[PDB]
């Protein structure tokens, strides 16, 4: 509660400033997703330390990601559409090659280490049982092992499905820079002067058969619930190389459809261009 | 000193060791030792630890296996305190162990090792294709040309760049870099054009001017403002850099031109690119605030941008035409020649203009940090005032300045129980002269005296105006930090009224320590308290002027006639503990035990003696005078009677007072008394009333009635007020020479772009101004700037409203102020006591000049700086003839003073008198040009001179200041002058040499043998509160004790005709 | 380019940190009242000291470390100013607070670190006034233009101007400008320590005329240079005094102080740069000044001690470690032993005597050693 | 927590100094140099958590709190 | 509000009732088990008031 209370006293957000200053909100609004494409941020994820509010600081620590940020490589070379003006999707996790450990798993025994301490202190200011509070970190320390030994198949195989699909024709966008304290999807929109513009992204809620909801709850079966052919191996699952023509052709599809979907209307409107006007009189300065 | 004296180098090439240090690059076997290996700190404030490796350390990317040491869980482990030295040291060096570079040690002396591949391989743990190169081939690590270190990796890859993650300099912070930095594989400058050229086509990249290892290097930000604070840093460091190379001093910089160029990024950091290369006059004065450095830059930017100058304009606005060349001027350009030629196959950024500098004339002032400044606000400059707007102040909060009345007085503690005398000088009491007296007397009691005195005296009350110092010695006392101090010295006593507790010396001169957990209270007193004190001094002092010790001697007594509480006695009571046998006891009509509670006369019953007698009697009832008479005669009499040295109040000392009670132990029998009047130090700056001191001698006393004494003028003079006091105020607007402000002063804000011309404005009242901005990101200026009379007087002596603007325009922003702290400003300021006499005369003179008619001139002979401007008309026509006085014909032409710049001479011969004029010689008579004490002879011959020399006149009128000998025998038997003294029997007023005195008999006898018209005035005290009043100064205490017999001892002769 | 290589506050840096490092752990102790050992106590710390009784300051209160006091270049300068005004009022002196009641001025004031050190260092001395007066003065120090107003007044029994104006300006304007800074620094106070900037025999000279021009009283004045000025500058700090004699031999002509200023003049070639050495060629005779430093393979060492002998006049090296076979060398080139050595084309040297170090007769040294590009000497 | 003896001065400077970390009043800041902050309002609003309307006005307007004229500090 | 001020202050009695009920607990020697279920209960009627 107190270093809550230093922290909220800083504002629930923050703007970058035009001098890339932080400017913190003061108030403790609670966030809405209307506020994602606003200029703030949520003022967890700022990484601006603060005099009293330090643990909250350091637990918002363990939320960095673990990635490295790609350049979108061959999606460059084979001359595919790219909003960005350098294409760079943010892979997760970095492939581990040759190491007796692996850094992600790693990472995640640090943070559990820190996790095993926060709780441990609540378990104690709650003068809760010695046998609850063990079995708390009996439980930290098998997510652990479960995360060691599903990381080894997560850095080594999805991040080549994360780095392929980087390259696809139709994912033009950004989307992340891996700093969550600045980054902000590029606010493209189609103006029309005589008109109103159209943002591309839009909190429309439309929810695209479900799509745009997110349960955070899918990272439970991950870590434990399923099963990859990297940790299979004691049985060797032979990995799969899908045909990229699939969906290279289904790229082209939708490509080349909406390519011409927009013909008649553009030529139109191509017509009409000049065809905008203003009144204007025109006063006669001389005789005749 | 034109051309840049420095010798490039790369620095970051160098930092890399030789292979065969890697084996013991972390120095395995000995503990890392601080300011070396590392440079911990915390700061409290922030309670932010800062750990930060040294040597090659410094560069270094941490594995999360590194992270998950104990080393990095220290910062959690101390959210508050400092991490202790030794656990810091421990883990610090454990992981020191922990860690340990690939590497392939080698006999070639050429070679060195990639440090930068080799710790960032590591960091990933190899698994990054250039860790597996490193893992596989460790050789490749090792390089003799260090651009090819890279080159081997790039085509051992076959990638046209790596991508490394830059360090964190603290290594307690883990939070996400603000951008990487890409090194690539660009062996010729044909290759690094190109790589540049397509870098201007993508997003929120950058580059410096050239790169280390001679391989090209790119920065890319994960966001706009990361590229932000990073140009801004290294605009920083180019502007540091630059700054030393134009003083000219050989330096050892890693490159040229040490700020980045832009290749892709928003206009923000293209207006950076600009005014960084400007190198604009701003950071050479300190103008910017560098606390948000990149702000301050941006609103830089935009002054230039339209800037008055344009040519800057223009140099700024190409600049951010084309931010992707890198401008630089030409003594830059030649140092990159000498590098090109030194090292001929370098790279160095190819896109460079080559600006002249354009030179601007403006110094601005400028002082960062703490401090207000105290500017001396010039009467006249080179700028010309038309009808200036009148300048609001705004209001300002008790949270940045405070207006305490009075201000307490700084002071050693000896010198609080000083005390003055004057001795009677009358050899007989006329009865007329009682008739007189006793008229003056009644007609004064009668209607209450001066309300401003009234205002004054209990204003400025002693007891708080001594309080600081007091609740000091408490303070210390308290703290075991006082010592040493002698068993009879001032100082003890100034202990003993300090704390409620009985003190023991252990020994000579060394006091007993506090038993522990016990904190006595401050000793209670009450306003009279200190004052008693100072009269037991005055007493102990009277008996023998030798001692040093104040202790009472063994088997004697003294008694406090007015009691209440009388902490005093108490006190005294408790200074004496050591002393056998000292009876001492209040004993008021409304006394509290330990005081006797008794009505003075005493009972006829009763026996009261002493060998001292402090009587402080004043009764509260409002009374006629006879009763108040009879009553102060009875006082006066049975503490004569008591004691062999009373030492009575007067509440009311008229002359008829105190001659009535000199006729009256004239009258008892058989026992002569010699008397004297007297005035502590401790005592009320303002009160009038005096001590009267009694004491039987065994001869009859030549001269005991007085006339015209000191301490009785400071009485008698004052009387009912024409005028009601003046109550300070405090001006918020400051009109353009208005001449309409009373006394008081101006306090305040103002917009620090305002603040100049509120200075050219207040310039005209305000002789000297304090001001000062808050905060750094603060605009307003706060000022306080009290009001001079003197000012006035001499800055609308004519209509003109020259000011030094144009200076003051050179402090904004950062040049006129910082303080975060409160200040106090006093409504009634401290003064040494011969400032506040030398106002007296001004006022005196001044009163005494508006009253003549028809005079063209003011002639103030040793004038000085034209210090007695306060007492000439604003319109007849001044003149100094003071050779000290400094000449400023401007000055002097536009304020209608003339100044002669030249010695008086005396000579009567030579003399030169006008009709129609006023001779000023205040205190200049006594010394000699060039400061030497001049012989009291050769002064009374000239004032015979000056006298003789205005004989022929018309008209005309001196002011002939000088110091009776009267004064010296009384400063010979006083204690309270601190400042005046005694050298060999000559007074020695502040730092002046010490000077004869003349004798005021000898020089009215000289003045009847002239036949010259004359009269010896003196300041009263209605000039004294129209002083204190006007220019808002309290009087002070040890300057209230000696102002009536310093004042009453200089008196001003005028001369008239 | 020496004058700015080598500025005195980072010159004498090293012992004043010193100082505050042994103040800091309580390890100083005894010093006398006046002692210069007090004036630089006084200067290496921001708090206020204060004895005990004679000789012996008092101990640090628990837990408190005060910050090392401020100084910008020109502070321990301003303090030998001081210093010297102490010395020339007698020279008998070994204490060196002011007497009671006599105050100072030092003219020239920014933040003016020099009049805080000074108050601090006469806190036991009653009634002494201490103040900063500059244009560019921050409190304490009054804020005002020189020459004085004619309003103000400004009085002491010593004044220390350091006035030196920033702005680029026309000799006649230095010129009536250093006239009426030294002619109200004169006026002002009965000992004046005037800083002159440009110390021209015009210069000097016209001020001793301007001095001689004030009517009743004779000047007698010295030229003056302290410690801690910076080793280079060719400023000069006259003496102003009234004498109640004339002053015979009133007026300079080729003094030491103003030669070092006038002697100097636009140079014709480029200063000269150190360099760093790292090929020792033999008997080249083409180095300039600056020195060698590096490294060799411990069989080739002989050999470079050989042929460096040419240049450098005494070598330094060592191998760092007993496992590490390079020896590091430094060695510095000096031009008497080039003027010797290339007298004739012999090349003769003691390469037999150098070849018997091998290996572990040439130096070991575990710790980074720091050579300077410019080293001291008497 | 101390019902008998003094509490610890170490205690008392750094819970209170963690407090006075905690409060924030709402305010904009300006050039004018007439403006005062009217710190009742925003101590006030700030105690209710901004829910009266008085809390309301501020957390919506703060610069409602500044002004020139004491008196229309309240009339706003 | 983000949070509602009622529901504070029944916080921070239950803060000061959750202290009281402990030193009790602790004098009359109870198990650690019950005192902790006290102030988990103590808790559960802190979130049932929000
Ligand atoms: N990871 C890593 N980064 C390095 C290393 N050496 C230099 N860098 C980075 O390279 C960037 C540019 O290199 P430099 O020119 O040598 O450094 P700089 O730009 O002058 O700025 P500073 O590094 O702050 O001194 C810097 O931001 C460094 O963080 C290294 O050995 N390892
Ligand atoms: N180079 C440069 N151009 C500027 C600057 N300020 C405005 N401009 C020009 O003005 C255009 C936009 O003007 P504004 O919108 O008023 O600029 P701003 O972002 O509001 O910044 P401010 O002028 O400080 O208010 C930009 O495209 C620039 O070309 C500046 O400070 N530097
Ligand atoms: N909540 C709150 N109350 C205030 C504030 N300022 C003044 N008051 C209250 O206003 C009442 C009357 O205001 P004042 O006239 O300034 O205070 P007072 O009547 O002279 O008496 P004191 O407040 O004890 O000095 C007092 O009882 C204060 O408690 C404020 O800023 N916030
Ligand atoms: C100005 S007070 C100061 C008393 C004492 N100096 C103290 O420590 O407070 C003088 C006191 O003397 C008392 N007093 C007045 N008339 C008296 C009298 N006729 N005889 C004895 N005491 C008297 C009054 O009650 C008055 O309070
Ligand atoms: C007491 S001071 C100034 C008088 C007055 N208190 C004031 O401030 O204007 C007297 C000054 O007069 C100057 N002086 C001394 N003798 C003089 C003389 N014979 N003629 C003119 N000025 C003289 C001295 O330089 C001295 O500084
Ligand atoms: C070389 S600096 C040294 C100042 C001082 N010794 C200190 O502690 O920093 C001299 C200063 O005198 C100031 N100054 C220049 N001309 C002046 C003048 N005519 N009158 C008074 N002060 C001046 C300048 O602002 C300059 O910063
Ligand atoms: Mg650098």
């Amino acid at each position: 509660p107190v270093e809550y209370g230093i922290f909220v006293q800083r504002g629930a957000t923050y703007t970058i400033n035009a001098a890339g200053e932080f400017e913190f909100s003061g108030r403790n609004e609670k966030w809405d997703q209307a506020l994602y494409l606003s200029e703030h941020f949520p003022a967890l994820f700022s990484d601006v330390p603060l005099a009293g509010a330090n643990t909250i600081i350091a637990i918002m620590r363990l939320f960095t990601p673990q990635g490295f940020l790609r350049t979108d490589d061959l999606a460059i070379a084979a001359n595919f559409p790219r909003a960005s003006r350098n294409p760079q999707t943010y892979i997760p996790y970095t492939n581990q090659r040759g190491t007796v450990t692996n850094e992600f798993a790693s990472r995640f025994r640090t943070i559990v280490a820190t996790l095993a301490n926060v709780v441990n202190e609540r378990a104690v200011q709650d003068d809760m049982q010695k046998a609850t509070r063990s079995c708390t970190k009996q439980w930290l320390r098998h997510l652990e092992t479960q995360f060691d030994n599903i990381a080894v198949a997560h850095t080594d195989h999805l991040s080549v499905v994360y780095a392929t699909m980087s390259n696809f024709m139709l994912n033009f966008t950004n989307n992340f820079s891996g700093n969550h304290a600045t980054f902000k999807p590029d606010q493209y929109v189609i103006t029309s002067p005589e008109g109103s513009y159209k943002p591309i992204i839009e909190r429309q809620g439309e929810t695209v058969d479900g799509l745009t909801i997110i349960d955070t709850s899918i990272v439970w079966p991950i870590l434990c619930q399923c099963t990859y052919p990297l940790v299979r191996q004691s049985i060797m699952e032979e990995i799969v190389y899908p045909d990229p023509s699939t969906t290279l052709s289904q790229s082209l599809s939708v490509a080349q459809v909406l390519s011409k979907l927009t013909l008649p209307d553009a030529f139109i409107n191509m017509i009409l261009s000049g065809g905008d006007s203003v009144v204007m009189r025109t006063y006669q300065t001389e005789a005749d | 000193m034109w051309h840049y004296t420095s010798i490039n180098n790369d620095t970051r090439v160098a930092l890399d060791p030789k292979p065969n240090q890697i084996r013991t690059i972390t120095k395995p076997n000995t503990v890392p030792q601080l300011g070396t290996d590392y440079l911990y700190t915390f700061n409290s404030q922030r309670r932010s630890h800062t750990l930060r490796l040294l040597g090659p350390f410094q560069y270094f990317n941490f594995s999360e296996t590194d992270r998950g040491h104990p080393l990095f869980r220290l910062p959690l482990k101390y959210p508050s305190k400092a991490i202790p030295a030794d656990e810091l040291i421990d883990n610090l060096h454990s992981w020191m162990r922990s860690v340990h570079l690939l590497h392939v040690r080698s006999e070639d002396n050429t070679l060195r090792y990639n440090w930068m591949l080799g710790v960032y391989a590591r960091s990933t743990n190899y698994t990054t294709p250039v860790g597996q190169l490193v893992v596989n081939a460790p050789a490749i690590l090792n390089y003799s040309n260090p651009q090819d270190a890279f080159n081997s990796v790039f085509v051992a890859l076959g990638i046209d760049y790596i991508d490394i993650p830059i360090t964190n300099s603290n290594i307690f912070d883990d939070s996400s870099t603000p951008y990487n930095v890409r090194i690539w594989h660009a062996p010729t400058m044909t290759e690094v054009n190109h790589i540049l050229a397509l870098m201007r086509k993508s997003t929120l990249v950058s580059t410096h001017s050239s790169w280390h290892w001679n391989v090209l290097h790119t920065f890319h930000y994960r966001s706009e403002s990361d590229m932000i604070d990073h140009f801004a840093a290294k605009i920083l460091e180019d502007w540091r850099q630059k700054e030393k190379l134009d003083k000219g001093a050989l330096v050892e910089a890693d490159r040229v031109i040490q700020r980045l160029i832009p290749l892709s990024s928003s206009t923000y950091v293209q207006r950076l690119a600009a005014i960084g290369a400007l190198y604009p006059n701003e950071f050479t004065e300190n103008v910017l605030d560098l606390s948000r450095l990149s702000t301050a830059l941006l609103q830089l930017s935009d002054t230039y941008y339209q800037h008055a100058n344009d040519q800057l304009r223009r140099l700024y606005r190409r600049m951010y035409n084309d931010s992707r060349t890198l401008y630089m001027t030409q003594r830059h350009q030649e140092l990159l020649l000498a590098q090109i030629t030194a090292d001929p196959n370098i790279l160095l950024y190819p896109y460079t203009y080559i600006f002249t500098t354009i030179p601007t004339s403006m110094n601005y002032i400028s002082n960062t940090g703490q401090g207000r400044i105290k500017h001396s606000l010039t009467v006249t400059g080179a700028t010309e005032h038309d009808t200036v707007a009148d300048i609001v102040l705004g209001q300002t909060g008790e949270d940045v300045i405070t207006i305490s009345m009075v201000e307490p007085m700084s002071i050693a503690v000896e010198d609080m129980y000083g005390y003055v005398l004057d001795t009677p000088t009358r050899d007989i009491w006329p009865a007329d002269e009682q008739i007189e007296q006793k008229g003056d007397a009644v007609a004064l009691y009668d209607t209450k005296t001066s309300r401003a005195l009234g205002m004054f005296n209990n204003t400025v009350r002693i007891d708080d105006l001594l309080s600081p110092l007091l609740s000091l010695v408490y303070r210390t006392y308290i703290k075991g930090d006082t010592m040493t101090m002698t068993q009879g010295s001032l100082d003890h006593l100034t202990l003993c009224a300090a704390v409620d507790s009985d003190i023991t010396f252990v020994g000579n001169r060394m006091i007993a320590p506090l038993p522990e957990g016990y904190i006595p209270k401050p000793m209670h007193r009450n306003n009279s308290t200190m004052k008693m004190l100072s009269l037991y001094v005055a007493l102990k002092k009277l008996e023998n002027f030798a001692t040093n010790s104040y202790l009472m001697a063994p088997d004697t007594s003294i008694i406090l006639l007015g009691a209440e509480r009388e902490p005093a006695v108490n006190i005294l009571r408790r200074f004496n503990r050591n002393v056998s046998n000292v009876r001492i006891i209040g004993m008021g009509d409304r006394a509290v035990e330990p005081n006797i509670r008794v009505r003075v006369p005493f009972p006829i019953d009763k026996n009261i003696s002493a060998d001292f007698i402090i009587c402080d009697i004043n009764s509260y009832e409002d009374q006629s005078f006879e009763s108040m008479f009879s009553e102060t005669i009875s006082v006066v009499t049975t503490c004569a009677s008591a004691a062999t040295r009373a030492l009575v109040k007067i509440n009311h000392p008229s002359e008829y007072m105190i001659n009535s009670v000199i006729e009256r132990l004239s009258q008892l029998g058989g026992v002569f008394y010699h008397t004297a009047l007297l005035k502590t130090a401790s005592q009320n700056p303002y009160s009038y009333e005096t001590y009267i001191y009694i004491t039987p001698i065994a001869a009859a006393v030549r001269f005991p009635f007085y006339s015209n004494s000191a301490m009785i003028n400071r009485y008698m003079t004052a009387v009912a007020d024409d005028e009601m006091p003046i109550i300070p105020s405090i001006h918020t607007v400051i009109k353009g020479h208005s001449n309409t402000y009373s006394p008081g002063l101006f306090c305040g804000c103002v917009d620090v772009q305002s603040a100049p011309l509120a200075l050219s404005q207040l310039k005209s009242y305000c002789s000297e101004a304090t001001t000062w901005r808050v905060d750094s990101d603060d605009n307003l200026v706060n000022i306080i700037a009290r009001i001079d009379p003197a000012r006035i007087a001499l800055e609308f002596r004519t209509r003109s409203n020259t000011s030094a603007y144009h200076e003051y325009q050179r402090y904004v922003p950062n040049g006129l102020g910082f303080k975060v702290r409160k200040t106090r400003e006093f409504r009634y300021m401290h003064r040494e006591v011969t400032f506040i006499h030398k106002l007296m005369m001004y006022a005196l003179i001044r009163e005494q000049i508006s009253l003549t008619e028809n005079m063209t001139q003011v002639v103030s002979i040793g004038g000085r700086n034209l210090a007695d401007i306060s007492v000439v008309p604003l319109n007849m026509k001044y003149v100094v003839i003071d050779p000290a006085t400094r000449i400023e014909t401007l000055t002097q032409e536009k304020k209608n003073i003339e100044v002669q710049s030249r010695p008086f001479q005396f000579d009567a011969a030579n003399m030169d008198l006008e009709n129609n004029s006023i001779y000023l010689f205040i205190a200049v008579i006594m010394n000699e040009p060039n400061g030497a004490a001049t012989p009291a002879r050769m002064q009374m011959d000239k004032i015979r001179n000056v006298a003789t020399a205005m004989l022929t006149r018309t008209n005309c009128v001196a002011y002939i200041s000088f110091y009776e000998a009267g004064i010296i025998t009384r400063l010979d038997q006083s204690t309270a002058h601190k400042t005046i003294r005694v050298e060999e029997g000559r007074l020695k007023v502040a730092n002046y040499v010490p000077v004869d005195t003349l004798v005021e008999a000898d020089v009215t006898l000289m003045l009847r043998d002239i036949g010259i018209t004359h009269e010896i005035i003196r300041p009263s005290t209605p000039e004294l509160i129209d002083a204190c009043s006007n220019y808002g100064i309290r009087l002070g205490s040890t300057g209230g004790a000696v102002l009536d017999v310093f004042n009453h001892y200089s008196p001003v002769i005028k001369l008239v005709r």
